[PDB]
């Protein structure tokens, strides 16, 4: 048992430090938000 | 000018309809007009 719960630990620390340094995991979040704020941009800018 | 109402002015050939409010905290060195991203008018200078 004391294995086991050591290495979940451990994982879950891992996982905390590789989310709070690396920046580019969240990519499948950010592209929705700058597809819809492009198309809204383009929108607009065919007023002109 | 008349402030903090929906008016429709007319600035040196701009028109349009807006709340014209103070904006002091735009410096503005020379410049006439003024713009955002999406190429719209945010802020004018007063020519009196
Ligand atoms: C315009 O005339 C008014 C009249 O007193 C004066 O206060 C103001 O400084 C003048 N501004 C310019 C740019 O000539």
């Amino acid at each position: 048992q004391k294995l086991i719960a050591n290495q979940f630990n451990s994982a879950i620390g891992k996982i905390q430090d590789s989310l709070s340094s690396t920046a580019s995991a969240l990519g499948k979040l950010q592209d929705v938000v700058n597809q819809n704020a492009q198309a809204l941009n383009t929108l607009v800018k065919q007023l002109s | 000018l008349v402030k903090n109402k929906c008016v429709n002015f007319n600035f040196n050939g701009l028109t349009g309809t807006g709340v014209l409010t103070e904006s002091n905290k735009k410096f503005l060195p020379f410049q006439q007009f003024g713009r955002d991203i999406a190429d719209t008018t945010d802020a004018v200078r007063d020519p009196q």
